[PDB]
């Protein structure tokens, strides 16, 4: 990251090494500023959670929130968390980021039954009464909450423990993201507390349901289970903290040209800003799924490239030690607004600009060279399109000196004019010599 | 009037990021190709069918072709449980909590409920012996609730958790509508977005109904053929997805 | 018959770090874990491309052509060569791409990248579906290197190449260069092959005619019937998919929760992130490993092609090539060589007869009061109805001399004549 | 390419088994002995897919080589550009590290000069009786024959022309008459 | 590789010493043992000198 | 080489998917099934090379 000779050094891995036209790496782009755009919207309200009656697992309460922003720091303070399983999120995670919706399941449990919840089970509270989705990331905790937040436990907390149904007897099993069905919850709310399974007859089909209760199992620090789905769908974030993450700029007027990490609508990177001309999205993708612009707030669109894009070529060679920079099909009024990506002395050079340096080519914009008309046979610093680099003959210790531009000439034979008459011409050699 | 997928009949549009001049293989809910639905005609000639008696079974979802390839607005009568009237013996009765869709006025506003149907009893209602069906009969704002005024004659409504009304300006261009129920709630699609020939189902309202719907009547409306709707299922099944400069879905392949 | 030979293979350099990284620490932290990985894909890349120019270089080393005849717009005289020779002896711009280069270039889909301002462009436009080849360059992180040679220069070698076929193989060696006009070079050809010259210069406008149906029967020759045409569209189209197969593989997850580095920075802890960016580095690794093999394989098959042009070339484009089936079908006349997106493109003219007749003919006639002299026809046959000779090309009794005998030893199957002797069998 | 990659985790602890042994438990042992496994495995199956590839280039280098060894070290070649440049005279064959090292002798030409030759001389008294050069060419002073790859004019004899026949494009020549062409 | 140098430098220097005959008229069975210096002056000779 | 690599645990517990899906468990199930969707494209990418 110092030269554009040691980002060649370090790419290839070796010190010493041949003449030639290298691809480089870059080495000193590096994410200067941030930026953070998001909607606001009302707060997501947590009431039914933490200040009511709790649910019962047999028929638990869900709840969606959408287009809301919430805040975690306010709700972890209300709950002791005595174990949380999280899937493929973190509570840390569940701080941060924006969703498409916020699915929450609650209900009363104790807590001396987290083997009856952990996945892989084969009890019955499982199979009649909860099953977890896992199919999105999702976190369940376990959590006590005290009688001063709001909560309250009242009447009787049951679970089926059986539910069947037909002349077959087939167990009415609860699907993943699902509930018991109404038939059995109608079974078990007349059914009795001591676990007999009784038989009733809902709409013309046999259906039998037992149950069995856990309300002496609950205390003043009451035992609950929040279990917390979380849906990402790029371009249909609505729900986001209110925190606004701390180091962020919400203008990047300030932003532009230099390599920023952004947190725009949840989603996190590194890349360039810039300003252009080119609405029935936010968001602007290409074919390959890479966001090449998004529309501000206010009336802009700004298109943003990753943090390093210009391809960077490097004209070396191994003899006096001489090197130069091919930027690759790029106009050389480009190269000076995107600098700082480059290697500190190539960002010095650009900076304090001396336009001595760039030169226009049939290949790109190059830097370190300088317009000649003389040609070479041989091409060992090819830049394509019929260009060759001619090295200089001064050493580099005594400075740095600009490579010759533009060579490869044509052989142009000999020429023997046609007659076009009864007779011709003919070319024979006079002298001749041994070729190997 | 069976799905052609040439013309992309029925297919949802994927949530979220908008597609544009790509093909897409998704398997999602999407309607079986040459499935001809069930057709239901409202007479315009007070004289209504039996669509009140069927439960016809939900499924995964189902999807409507509202109109043209009159335009009367189609309602619907989802839920959990059917079963029969108590002192009649007739079918559809629907259990617990039900999901109502009114067309009130003349299908520009629309109520949606989600809550009891408790029959009453006076004559021509049901739980008489005098029943026969319920059905929807059809300025200053008193009539943009109307359809809810038809179907409280027959019901009480007594505990209600969702309600909300929709504005939707008159027409008579082919119009799509789909109901599919996932962990998240019932979903309600449209393709009212009008945006060149459209055709194609967005996501617009979301019902926070947690019990598994497993039955749908269609309420029978008469007016004082003229109507047609077909109402196809969906299935989950491979799609190739064709989206075009626009960004809209013009090929399908159902694979 | 027309046959397009691939010499070359796109060169294209990949940033290994930007490619499996977007720039993250700790994806470049655990990219360590996999040793050297880059430095030895930018060498193995950076040896194909030079390969792939020493090929290009060696190839066109041999179209030296060390002596040519200046290019007229009277070339060939009868014999149309309008649409083989360059646009700038012809009407308008100073362009050595003749028009045929031009109606086979521009009858291609390409889709030219831009090598002066493929970035700036690629920035001004939107989003695309035929350009976003070009423009994921700049986002995947590889690029598509400039070919050795400028379409002038390839034009200027295959233009000089042109004007040195009537000349060139006249005599024994290559020192010396004949000037002879193309249509004398055209009836030597066809004199050696069978054909006398009573009959090339009875039939002279014939031929010419034949051979500017032949040669202007390819305006309408680039088209979907065409098999070479096919064969430069399938090899561009294995170019772009070469291409397409770089691209479109960041945004496979491979079995982590996102395909990007810094949601799975976010989402997770500092443990379960490390296996997820293993698992995207992975994929990276494997995809870049087998883009290598497939630039090596398909240098192979480039380097094979190069030395068959060569030899087609040096062959048939640069002197008449006896050997039977290398240039075409039929007897070969002529070749040209123009050039061709990523190969050269070949025409060879030929020889066919359109009908056929069955004559009796003998392998050679003595003398009854000499059967010590014996004569054999040379390039051709003695035919009956006594004997006189045929071209063994084209059906034209002609006279019997010595200038179509030679004298051989007497041989049993040889026929005996007794009267009108031939001027080769009296005394 | 093989020595160095034993050297790499793979996204293990160590690059080692034996310390991966020792330092984890039974069952969290064998998810980092497979990933060392599926390293190594990966890096054989490429150095194999590379020894064919590089076996299929020999086997092709290697026919070059017989074609070119029959044709120009054991023989003329009389063939343009495939033995060298300019006219094949003689080529040597020497070993050299995993291949075969070749040194073409070629004729090369250093300076030219242009002269004015005929196709063909016939005589204006017999128009039937008419010769060409087998190996060079009719170059004008009045004709003199010489050679194809040298310039040095000699009388026109038999043993350097043959008799064609009569064309246009012949030159008439009825003052001096070369050897060939009289009576 | 399956032969050593001693070896092939036999084959090569058996090809050097064969490179003036073999081929000095059609066919292949023949054998002349001409003179280097009177080969070359023959295949230039052949060339056009 | 592609009909014996289809008989290849390739590191999950098992060579088949119903024999993954009956024993484990759904968060498991993604794991150890992507080991063997990982182990047949390599097949499948190796037989076309
Ligand atoms: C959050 O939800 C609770 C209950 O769901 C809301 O409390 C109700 O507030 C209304 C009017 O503010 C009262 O009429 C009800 O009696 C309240 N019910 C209960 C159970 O408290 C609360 O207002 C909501 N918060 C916000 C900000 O809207
Ligand atoms: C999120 O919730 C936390 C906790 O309720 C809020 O922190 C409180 O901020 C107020 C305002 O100064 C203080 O008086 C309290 O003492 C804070 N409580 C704690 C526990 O720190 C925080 O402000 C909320 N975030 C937002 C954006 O409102
Ligand atoms: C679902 O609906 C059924 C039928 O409407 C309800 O069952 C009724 O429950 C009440 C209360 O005990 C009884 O008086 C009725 O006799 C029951 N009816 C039948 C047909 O059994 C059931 O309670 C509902 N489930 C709920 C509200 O969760
Ligand atoms: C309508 O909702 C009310 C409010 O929950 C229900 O009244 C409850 O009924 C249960 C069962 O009889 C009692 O245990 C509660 O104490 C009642 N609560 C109140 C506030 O009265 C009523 O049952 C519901 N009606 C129907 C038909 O389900
Ligand atoms: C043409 O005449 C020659 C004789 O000059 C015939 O050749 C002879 O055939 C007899 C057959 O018994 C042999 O014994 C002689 O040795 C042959 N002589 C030579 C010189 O070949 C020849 O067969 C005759 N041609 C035909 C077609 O009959
Ligand atoms: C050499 O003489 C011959 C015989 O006169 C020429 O051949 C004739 O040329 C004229 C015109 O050039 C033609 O009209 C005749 O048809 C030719 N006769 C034959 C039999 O071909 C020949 O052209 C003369 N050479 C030159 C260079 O003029
Ligand atoms: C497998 C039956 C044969 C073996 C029987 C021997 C001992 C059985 C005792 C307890 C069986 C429990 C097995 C699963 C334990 C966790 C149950 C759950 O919470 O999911
Ligand atoms: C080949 C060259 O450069 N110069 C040659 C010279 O070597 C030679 O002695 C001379 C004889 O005429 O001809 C000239
Ligand atoms: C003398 C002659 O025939 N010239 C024609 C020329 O006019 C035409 O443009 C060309 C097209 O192929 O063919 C040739
Ligand atoms: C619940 O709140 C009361 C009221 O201050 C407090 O005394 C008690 O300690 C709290 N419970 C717990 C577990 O902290
Ligand atoms: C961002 O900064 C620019 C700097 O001139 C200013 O004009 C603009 O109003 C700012 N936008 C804000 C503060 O939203
Ligand atoms: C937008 O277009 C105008 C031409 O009308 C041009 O002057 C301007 O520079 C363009 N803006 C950008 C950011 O390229
Ligand atoms: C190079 O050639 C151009 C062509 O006109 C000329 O203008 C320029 O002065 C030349 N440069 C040098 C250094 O001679
Ligand atoms: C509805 O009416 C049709 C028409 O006769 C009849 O076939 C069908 O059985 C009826 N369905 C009922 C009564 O559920
Ligand atoms: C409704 O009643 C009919 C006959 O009266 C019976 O066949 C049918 O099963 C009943 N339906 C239900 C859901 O009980
Ligand atoms: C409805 O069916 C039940 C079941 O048989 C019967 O008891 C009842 O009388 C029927 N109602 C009428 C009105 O027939
Ligand atoms: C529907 O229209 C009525 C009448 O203009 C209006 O009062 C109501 O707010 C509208 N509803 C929505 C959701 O816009
Ligand atoms: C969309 O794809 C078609 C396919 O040919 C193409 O013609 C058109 O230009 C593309 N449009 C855009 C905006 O990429």
């Amino acid at each position: 990251g110092y030269n554009d000779y040691t980002q060649l050094i370090c790419s290839y891995g070796d010190f010493n090494m041949k003449s030639g036209v290298y691809s480089t790496s870059y080495y000193s782009a590096k994410p200067v500023g941030a930026y953070y755009e998001a909607h606001v919207y009302p707060d997501c309200n947590f009431t039914e959670l933490f200040r009511e009656r709790a649910p019962t697992i047999m028929q638990y309460k869900r709840e969606v929130f959408t287009r809301c922003n919430y805040n975690l720091s306010l709700l972890l303070s209300l709950v002791q968390v005595d174990e949380f399983v999280c899937d493929k999120i973190t509570p840390e995670a569940l701080a941060t980021g924006c969703y498409s919706s916020l699915t929450v399941d609650w209900f009363a449990f104790p807590y001396a039954w987290k083997s009856y919840l952990a996945i892989g089970s084969a009890d019955r509270i499982v199979r009649f009464n909860y099953n977890q989705d896992y199919s999105n990331p999702s976190c369940r905790i376990h959590s006590k909450v005290n009688s001063s937040i709001g909560i309250s436990y009242a009447g009787a907390y049951s679970y089926i423990t059986n539910c069947n149904y037909g002349a077959t007897n087939k167990d009415d099993v609860v699907k993943p993201g699902g509930r018991a069905s109404q038939q059995c919850i109608t079974g078990a709310l007349n059914s009795p507390t001591t676990g007999q399974l009784w038989a009733y007859n809902f709409g013309g089909v046999p259906y039998r349901v037992s149950r069995l209760t856990y309300t002496d199992h609950l205390s003043d620090p009451l035992d609950m289970v929040y279990v917390i789905t979380v849906k990402y769908e790029p371009g249909a974030e609505t729900v986001c903290p209110k925190q606004i993450r701390p180091d962020y700029s919400t203008n990047i007027t300030h932003l532009l040209g230099s390599c920023i990490s952004y947190d725009i609508y949840g989603i996190t990177g590194t890349g360039v800003f810039q300003l252009c001309n080119a609405r029935q999205q936010k968001f602007v993708y290409d074919k390959f799924d890479n966001i090449i612009g998004f529309h501000s707030d206010d009336g802009n669109y700004y298109c943003v490239a990753p943090c390093v894009s210009v391809p960077v070529s490097v004209i070396y060679d191994d003899k006096t030690n001489q090197y130069a920079t091919l930027f690759g099909s790029v106009a050389c009024q480009h190269i000076s607004t995107m600098a700082a990506q480059f290697s500190r002395e190539t960002r010095a050079s650009l900076v304090s600009r001396n336009m001595q340096n760039l030169l226009q080519t049939s290949v790109g914009c190059v830097m370190g060279f300088h317009e000649t008309n003389d040609t070479v046979e041989e091409c060992h610093l090819s830049l394509g399109q019929s260009l060759c680099a001619i090295p200089p003959n001064t050493n580099l210790r005594s400075g740095r000196s600009t490579f010759g531009l533009g060579s490869l000439a044509y052989n142009s034979p000999l020429r023997v004019d046609a007659l076009n008459s009864s007779e011709f011409k003919v070319s024979l050699p006079l002298n001749f010599t041994f070729g190997v | 009037e069976p799905i052609d997928m040439n013309k992309a009949d029925g297919v949802i549009y994927p949530n979220g990021r908008t597609y544009s001049n790509i093909t897409l293989q998704t398997t999602n809910l999407f309607p079986k190709n040459g499935d001809l639905g069930t057709q239901y005609v409202y007479s315009a000639s007070a004289f209504i069918s039996n669509y009140s008696y069927y439960g016809n079974p939900f499924g995964d979802g189902i999807v409507i072709r509202i109109g043209q390839n009159k335009k009367i607005y189609p309602a619907l009568m989802l839920g959990s449980s059917f079963g029969n009237f108590s002192a009649n013996n007739k079918s559809g009765a629907y259990f617990n909590h039900t999901l109502l869709i009114l067309p009130s006025k003349c299908g520009t506003v629309f109520q949606v409920a989600y809550c009891l149907l408790q029959p009453r009893t006076e004559s021509k209602c049901p739980g008489n012996s005098n029943y026969v069906s319920y059905f929807l009969a059809d300025t200053s704002d008193e009539i943009r609730r109307n359809g809810l005024r038809d179907i409280r004659k027959f019901f009480n409504l007594v505990n209600c958790t969702y309600f909300e009304e929709f504005n939707v300006t008159a027409d008579e261009r082919a119009e799509w509508f789909g109901i599919v129920q996932d962990a998240q709630g019932v979903h309600l699609y449209t393709s009212r977005k009008n945006g060149f020939n459209s055709n194609n189902l967005f996501l617009f309202a979301t019902v926070p109904i947690y019990d598994k719907l497993n039955y749908y009547t269609v309420i029978p409306r008469s007016v004082i053929a003229w109507a047609a709707f077909y109402i196809y299922p969906l299935h989950q099944l491979s799609y190739l997805l064709n989206f075009d400069v626009n960004g809209y879905i013009t090929q399908a392949a159902d694979c | 018959t027309q046959e397009y030979i691939e010499t070359s293979i796109q060169k294209i350099t990949v940033d290994c770090k930007q490619y499996v990284c977007n720039g993250f620490a700790k994806c470049e932290k655990l990219l360590e874990q996999y040793g050297q990985f880059c430095s030895k894909i930018n060498q193995a890349l950076h040896g194909a491309n030079l390969r792939q120019d020493d090929s290009v270089r060696n190839l066109f080393e041999s179209v030296k052509t060390p002596q040519t005849v200046p290019l007229t717009t009277g070339f060939g005289g009868e014999f149309n060569l309008t649409l083989l020779e360059p646009l700038s002896v012809s009407t308008g711009s100073s362009n050595a791409r003749s028009a045929l280069e031009e109606l086979l270039f521009d009858s291609v889909t390409i889709a030219d990248p831009g090598y002066m301002q493929g970035y700036d462009d690629c920035m001004q436009q939107g989003p695309a579906s035929a350009r976003d080849l070009i423009c994921a360059q700049y986002v995947a992180g590889y690029k598509v290197l400039p070919p050795l040679m400028d379409v002038n220069m390839e034009a200027a070698y295959t233009s000089s190449l042109l004007g040195s076929i009537a000349g060139a193989g006249w005599t024994a060696g290559l020192s010396s260069f004949a000037a002879i006009p193309f249509a004398q070079s055209i009836f030597y050809r066809l004199n050696g092959v069978g054909i006398t010259q009573q009959v090339l210069s009875e039939n002279q406008k014939i031929i010419a005619n034949k051979f500017n149906q032949a040669l202007g029967a390819m305006q309408t020759g680039f088209t979907t019937t065409n098999e070479a045409f096919q064969k430069v569209q399938d090899a561009v189209n294995t170019n772009a998919q070469a291409l397409a197969k770089l691209a479109s593989e960041l945004s496979n997850t491979f079995g982590a929760i996102s395909s990007s580095i810094g949601d799975i920075i976010q989402r997770l802890d500092v443990l379960e992130q490390e296996v997820q960016i293993d698992r995207l580095i992975n994929g990276r690794l494997t995809t870049l490993n087998a883009f290598v093999a497939q630039q090596l394989v398909r240098s192979e098959s480039a380097a094979r092609s190069a030395q068959l042009a060569k030899d087609k070339v040096n062959e048939c484009v640069k002197s008449q090539s006896t050997r039977s089936g290398f240039c075409g079908q039929g007897t070969h006349i002529v070749s040209f060589v123009i050039n061709a997106p990523n190969g050269l493109y070949f025409m060879h003219v030929g020889y066919h007869p359109s009908q056929h007749i069955e004559v009796v003919a003998a392998y050679g006639l003595c003398d009854s009061a000499n059967p010590t002299n014996c004569i054999a026809p040379v390039n051709g046959y003695f035919i009956k109805n006594e004997w006189s000779y045929t071209g063994s090309s084209f059906y034209a009794p002609e006279p019997i001399t010595t200038l179509n005998t030679r004298y051989v030893a007497p041989q049993v199957t040889f026929q005996n004549i007794s009267n009108n002797l031939p001027p080769p069998l009296l005394s």
